[PDB]
């Protein structure tokens, strides 16, 4: 007669357990992004030129002296760090993690992407069909900064670079029942980003991986859903009377 | 065979019935609304209707005091009884309590119960359901037809 | 012209289809629209909506199917609107239902839906070797008994007037109508094309013409059920199956200098506003006698 | 008495799917005008009894802070007036609550 | 189609209430009168 | 114990091929280990099958048993993660295809009678599940009308054949 | 048991045997090991008696598959699509045979019940019987009490 | 825990069977499966039928146009040289059509001399009954061509399947002489009208038309229907038998529920009479002339 239930979830966290730790948590990557480059509000229509752009391009990463130390420091810490070399590479690799997401290869797309960049792209996406091509590039990929992070107390050198891509993509997300959901996939429509890699520099392996996503505040704004969204009010308590703003 | 029969069946027997309407009655008085069971709310109705009328009688009634001395257990409701209930139920013949039926409790008993409110008492008005206006379909053709019959006169 | 009635209505079928696409082509993209709820009960609701595709029966959809069941009105910011009509720009709307304290937009729209249906069943229900032209349907208040619906008739059906078995037989026309359930919609187009589409009826291209002459951009609102088209004033209701009661109440012929009109008076309450048996009787028997109100 | 024999499946389910035993669904449920929450014909609203009552409980709270006794009522009518408000010619000589609230829409001045 | 229940004081207003008795009412006095001389019809 | 009722949700379908029909959306939920009885919990999901989400609402709402709260606020959630996490627009186009209630764990306890005598008490657990399908609700089924009657057994008498006869 | 299992009338396959008769037996694959002792059945008839069936049956495609496998088995295919799978686990060279030469006779059909042991089409020849075909005709067709 | 092997394998196979059962895979291709081997299957199905065909004649029907053209897509997508040996495949539409047009011919032919009273429209009828997609389909599955049908999707649509058929009937006239090809037909596609009435694949519509039409022809006035015997009219089951007389003469007579449909099945009896396709005919003569 006398028995009970068990199998209770909680979850419930302690400092005293966190910080009593044998071993510290080794991390992959920093937390974001330190310094974000902020773009001027005129690459739209100096991006229909093309000698005009790739002048202000090449004049803006040389002229800065926070990014030409960032490249130095990353030269003298790996050697065979060439920037014109760079653009391609990171090219290829965005190629790639877009393609590895279309079919859900999650262990390539940890090698490729890093850990504060999978979730961001995996979360909302796991169940649901991608149908991404890649067609055209209008213009090639241009290193616009280098950041670099160096933490004292590890001893940890993170270096991240900043490359504006002007891309020409084709998206189609369905969903899990196989309708469209998001957009047509003959469509090729352009988008511009601002890719940041991140590559730790103390790791001898080191491998390049994409770390953030930076859009403009002034980037039109996105394609509209294929279903009506209805935003419901707020819910009133009845000893509560409703306030209409203006 | 209950033929014939107009008091219901509450508590442990008559005596302890009157009880309890006597002390569902101080409340209504005391409190000018009240809620509770639907069967207590309606057998209640007509000892309340009483009340108004035995306070009508005048101060002095020396039948009408000692009523109200017997029902109303807190004595400091007895001169409100005679002094603000009576004097404002003056035109009103038997229109004194009104009777609403309010969604079950929320306990596990999941009883039916009713509201009872003195009329013209200082407390937010109660939804009363209320008939449709004259403007709807059904009302304006009764409307059309109440002036086809005026006008035939 | 030698046309069956089968190919006239084929043909009007056909062309109010096409107008439709091209309506529906004019908007290549799909735009989004901010729509406020401006109702008494959920205030400050906001919906997502398709520029020219979604409809206030879509946003009764997303509140609750409540809304659908009771609202037959739809108020966009400024004046009525139909279930079944696409919203154009963003705005606020208000549902309006038949109970609601001023009805009398929602029973202005009832009682042209009715005479619509009225007109629809008495088009048909003729002889073909006969011809049978509606004219309009003439806006007579709500307090008057009955919806009014004008025809003329062949020259050699002047004589006889239908007697109780015909209104009968209208009546169960009109009740067959009702229950398959056909919705309304509601088309915003020229005179240019509503004379092609009419074209036969020389009342309904006088109507056509005296619409578009107080309407500076000459814009015609047309409303289609089924495989009947007509022209009227101001929105309809949403589905027929809101009216449950109908009948035919009677006939009157007037004769004017040029031709003589038929003008059939019916009556009808809807599912929410059903009557009892002695007070339906009563209104049809008011509605018996004669209703003139055209100016 | 004791059963003879186990009943079947058959019988147990014969018996306790009748439609005598079944839930009956109730045809009287409509929505309030009011606040557009669902209530039944013959039955008053829940949610605006609820604010009702909440008010109801306020007036007197504040009504029973006026008096320091339990035994001291008052001998005269009684009138609420909220924020903004004050006694007029028929409302005076009366004993007055006074609210900090706004006067709620549903509450009429009478 | 889940129609409710709908009794004839339902949509009724306050003003036509006692007019549909009274066009009850006299009406069926009327019945009735008429009636009251059955050897002559 | 055994849990599928909750990952049956988790199924991909392929993208539907341009020109094939809209599948409606399904979306499974369940409520696990409530005290409410078994088949006390079985009336309430049998009332409201095939019945309109809202309407199933209205006589929950209304319904006096102590798990038409349960249930209700099941229908909530269910109508809350469609509108959420599934594709599914028209909050109020759901009907309910399957409305189920199953046993679970039960716990035993001792109920004394007199004499010393004792029964094995068991505390009784429910499972309820629920499948809300995107779409009108079905038609109810009519039943079977003279003509049908009579064409049933027209095609009955017509079926048959002059058994051991060949 | 007949309410237990299926049934199915005697039915022949494409008519078989009214125009020609075609053998049903369409494939024949024998499944057995080199080193199991249970496989000497199959060992010894494929050694002696397949080439002579192989012969002797010529519109039937014989395999032979030795394999690491305990219970030798022979799966016939026949033109119905259907599929036998039998065993010749711990048989006789005779037995093999007589298995054999059952399944290249055997039609490929279901064995089940048979309700009818006759299959005729049209068996209504020079009529079949109706109420009418034993009366005899009344002058004009009248009903026995109708007056003309 | 049961200590044993046999158990657990045999549940196995349990497993595998329920799993079968739940889930069941799609139709495989016989090649596909692995006891196969095309040359030996081209060597049976020649001699199970008792015919000499020729093994590169079998092998031309036994192509299809659509099986091409994916082996050519396979091809382009691979990246490798085939067109040294794919393109020389000789498809098989030419076998086809002639197939066709002898299956056709002879099929007319020889209802001719078995019907002399059938009408050009009537023998046409049974000649596309004959040749139908599926008549020729169920012949072919039951004679394992599908299966021996070198064609993309498996299923090997009717239009497919009717194809392969008819090339190899004009494999098989190509090979061996006209009167064994017709021998074949007689036997593989008339056998399965045994049993079947002229109408049930005819589908005419005015039977009473076509019986007077008939009658005009052969010099005959006018049938009458006469109500010969019923049983029962206010029933709701009414028998009712309509015979037709030409010069009082009864010709035939239909049963019916009502007196329409009798005098229709009438009609229908007479036209049978009359065309010779008769329950009381010949059987087909199954012969070696
Ligand atoms: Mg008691
Ligand atoms: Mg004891
Ligand atoms: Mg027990
Ligand atoms: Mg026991
Ligand atoms: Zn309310």
């Amino acid at each position: 007669s006398e028995k009970e239930f068990v199998e209770h979830a909680r979850k419930a966290g302690l400092v005293i357990p966190h910080e009593r730790l044998e071993r510290p948590i080794h991390l992959a990557c920093t937390a974001g992004i330190f310094d974000a480059y902020v773009p001027p509000e005129g690459d739209a229509r100096i991006s229909s030129l093309s000698k005009e752009g790739l002048a202000q391009r090449a004049e803006r990463l040389k002229k800065n002296v926070a990014s030409q130390l960032s490249i130095r420091k990353i030269r003298e810490s790996d050697p065979n760090f060439k920037i014109k070399d760079f653009p391609e590479k990171a090219k290829d690799i965005f190629i790639e993690a877009h393609l590895c997401l279309n079919n859900s290869d999650h262990d390539r797309l940890h090698t490729l992407v890093t850990e504060n960049c999978f979730p961001d792209m995996v979360w909302d996406i796991r169940y649901k069909t991608v149908r991404w091509s890649f067609v055209e590039s209008l213009e090639p990929p241009q290193v616009v900064q280098v950041r670099c992070s160096s933490l004292m107390n590890q001893g940890n050198i993170y270096g991240q670079v900043t490359v504006r891509m002007h891309t020409r993509q084709t998206l189609a997300i369905y969903d899990r029942f196989g309708r469209l959901m998001y957009g047509q996939e003959d469509v090729p429509r352009d988008v511009l980003e601002y890719v940041v890699f991140e590559k730790h520099l103390v790791d001898p392996y080191g491998s390049w991986r994409m770390h953030g996503k930076i859009i403009p505040p002034w980037a039109p704004p996105k394609q509209p859903i294929l279903k009506t969204v209805m935003i419901p009010g707020p819910q009133l308590k009845p000893w509560e009377e409703f306030e209409e703003p203006q | 065979i209950s033929h014939g029969r107009v008091f219901r069946r509450l508590g442990l027997g008559p005596e302890s019935r009157i009880h309890l309407l006597q002390n569902l009655l101080t409340g209504l008085v005391r409190h000018e609304r009240i809620e509770a069971s639907w069967a207590r709310v309606d057998e209640l109705r007509g000892y309340a209707e009483k009340l108004i009328d035995y306070g009508k009688l005048g101060d002095t009634n020396e039948r009408a005091m000692r009523m109200a001395d017997f029902w109303l257990t807190e004595k400091d409701l007895i001169p409100k009884l005679f002094q603000v209930l009576a004097p404002r139920f003056q035109g009103q013949n038997g229109g004194y309590t009104r009777m609403l039926q309010i969604p079950n409790r929320n306990e596990q008993d999941r009883a039916k119960m009713a509201v009872i409110e003195y009329k013209g008492n200082c407390l937010p008005p109660l939804p009363l359901p209320r008939r449709d206006s004259n403007l709807t379909l059904l009302n304006q053709l009764l409307q059309g037809l109440r002036q086809d019959q005026e006008a035939s006169s | 012209s030698q046309l069956s009635p089968t190919e006239l209505i084929e043909m009007q079928n056909d062309l109010f289809n096409k107008e439709k696409n091209r309506q529906l082509s004019l908007t290549p993209r799909t735009e989004k629209i901010e729509v406020k709820h401006v109702g008494k009960t959920d205030p400050g609701t906001v919906f997502v909506m398709n520029k020219n595709i979604s409809t206030p029966y879509s946003c009764a959809m997303h509140l609750s199917e409540w809304y659908c069941r009771k609202s037959i009105l739809a108020l966009v910011d400024g004046q009525p609107w139909d279930m079944y009509k696409p919203l154009t720009k963003s705005c606020e709307i208000k549902f309006l239902t038949f109970k609601d304290d001023d009805p009398g937009e929602v029973n202005k729209a009832y009682w042209r839906s009715c005479a619509m249906m009225m007109g629809c069943v008495i088009e048909r229900a003729f002889k073909d070797e006969y011809v049978v032209s509606l004219v309009r349907a003439p806006e007579v208040p709500v307090i008057a008994g009955a919806f009014c619906y004008d025809v003329v008739l062949d020259k050699r059906l002047d004589e006889w007037m239908p007697t109780k078995e015909n209104l009968h037989s209208f009546t169960k026309d009109a009740r067959a109508l009702i229950y398959k359930d056909l919705p309304f919609e509601t088309l915003e187009v020229e005179a240019k094309v509503a004379l092609e589409i009419f074209q036969h009826n020389k009342y309904k291209l006088d109507f056509i013409e005296e619409k578009a002459s107080q309407n500076p951009e000459r814009i015609v609102k047309l409303h289609r059920f089924g495989d009947f088209i007509d022209v009227s004033e101001g929105p309809l209701i949403p589905r027929t199956s809101i009216c449950f009661q109908y009948e035919v109440s009677a006939v009157h012929n007037l004769q004017t200098q040029s031709s003589l009109v038929r003008r059939f008076q019916g009556l009808s309450l809807p599912v929410h506003l059903r009557a009892h048996f002695t007070i339906w009787n009563k209104l049809l028997e008011r509605s018996r006698k004669m209703v003139t109100e055209d100016k | 008495a004791a059963p003879k024999n186990r009943r079947s499946i058959e019988v147990n389910r014969c018996r306790r799917r009748n439609p005598q035993k079944l839930i009956k669904v109730k045809n009287n449920i409509d929505v309030c005008p009011e606040c557009g929450h669902l209530k039944q014909k013959h039955i008053l609203c829940g949610y605006c009894y609820e604010k009702v009552r909440k008010e109801t409980a306020e007036i007197r709270r504040q009504m029973g802070k006026q008096e320091g006794g339990p035994f001291r009522a008052p001998t005269t009518e009684t009138v609420v007036l909220y924020s903004g408000e004050t006694p007029s010619e028929q409302d005076q000589g009366k004993r007055i609550i006074e609210r900090e609230r706004k006067r709620p829409s549903w509450f009429t001045q009478n | 189609h889940g129609k409710s229940v709908t009794w004839w004081d339902e949509h009724l207003s306050e003003e036509n209430v006692p007019f549909v008795k009274q066009l009850v009412s006299d009406e069926n006095k009327a019945q009735l009168a008429s009636k009251l001389c059955p050897l002559k019809d | 114990i055994s849990r599928k009722w909750e990952k049956k949700n988790k199924i991909v379908y392929p993208p539907q091929l341009p020109g094939e029909p809209r599948r409606p959306a399904e979306i499974y939920h369940c409520r696990r280990q409530i005290k409410y009885s078994k088949d006390k919990m079985w009336y309430l999901a049998k009332l409201i099958r095939g019945m309109s989400i809202d309407q199933a609402l209205a006589q929950l709402e209304f319904s006096d048993k102590k798990g038409a709260q349960i249930i209700k606020e099941v229908l909530l959630e269910a109508q809350d993660m469609a509108v959420r996490d599934h594709n599914v627009e028209f909050r109020s186009n759901l009907y309910v295809a399957e409305s189920t209630s199953g046993r679970g764990q039960y716990l035993k306890r001792i109920r004394y009678h007199g004499r010393g005598r004792f029964g094995i008490m068991e505390k009784v657990f429910c499972h309820y599940f629920v499948k809300l399908v995107e779409g009108p609700p079905p038609p109810r089924e009519a039943p079977k009308t003279a003509v049908a009657h009579a064409r049933e057994y027209i095609q009955e008498l017509r079926n048959r054949t002059i058994t051991h006869a060949l | 048991t007949a309410r237990g299992t299926a049934s199915r009338f005697l039915t022949s396959v494409l008519h078989n045997g009214l125009g020609r008769y075609v053998q049903q037996l369409q494939r024949l694959s024998f499944s057995l090991s080199r080193d199991a002792p249970s496989s000497r059945g199959a060992r010894e008839f494929v050694e002696r008696e397949v080439t002579d069936f192989a012969r002797r049956n010529p519109g039937v495609v014989i395999y032979v598959n030795p394999r690491p496998c305990c219970v030798p088995r022979v799966v016939a295919e026949y033109l119905n699509g259907a599929v036998r799978e039998e065993s010749i686990h711990c048989k006789s060279v005779e037995e093999i045979a007589a298995l054999v030469q059952k399944l290249a006779d055997q039609s490929g059909l279901d064995v089940i019940r048979i309700r009818k042991p006759f299959h005729t089409d049209s068996p209504s020849i020079q009529g079949q019987w109706h109420p009418f075909t034993n009366k005899p005709t009344t002058l004009g067709g009248l009903r026995p009490r109708e007056v003309q | 825990a049961k200590k044993g092997f046999r158990a657990a394998y045999r549940f196995q196979k349990e497993l595998e069977r329920w799993r079968l059962l739940r889930c069941p895979p799609p139709p495989v291709r016989r090649s596909e499966k692995p006891n196969w081997d095309y040359h030996a299957e081209i060597q049976a199905f020649g001699h199970r039928l008792q015919e000499t065909f020729s093994l590169d004649l079998l092998k031309t029907a036994f192509v299809n146009s659509c099986y091409i053209k994916s082996e050519e897509a396979k091809r382009q997508k691979l990246g490798i040289d085939k067109e040294a040996a794919l393109l020389n495949l000789k498809d098989n539409q030419e076998l086809s059509e002639q197939g066709i047009s002898f299956s056709q011919t002879c099929l007319t032919q020889f209802f001719e001399d078995a019907f002399p009273d059938l009408p050009t429209e009537g023998v046409t009828s049974l000649v596309d009954f004959l040749t139908s997609e599926e008549v020729v389909c169920h012949v072919a599955r039951n004679l394992a061509v599908e299966q021996l049908a070198l064609s993309a999707e498996f299923p090997v649509p009717p239009p497919v399947l009717r194809q392969t058929f008819f090339a190899v009937i004009g494999a098989l006239l190509q090979s061996s002489g006209p009167e064994r090809t017709a021998l074949f037909i007689r036997d593989f596609l008339i056998t399965q009208m045994t049993g079947k009435e002229l109408f049930e694949m005819w589908t005419i519509t005015n039977p009473m038309g076509l019986l007077v039409e008939e009658l005009k022809k052969r010099k005959i006035s006018a049938p009458e229907s006469r109500l010969t015997r019923q049983s029962g009219s206010t029933t709701a089951l009414p028998v009712y038998f309509v015979g037709l007389y030409c010069d009082r003469k009864l010709i035939a007579e239909g049963p019916g529920e009502t007196v329409l449909v009798a005098e229709e099945e009438a009609a229908r009896v007479a036209l049978r009479k009359l065309f010779g396709f008769t329950e009381n005919r010949r059987p087909w003569d199954y012969s070696k002339p």
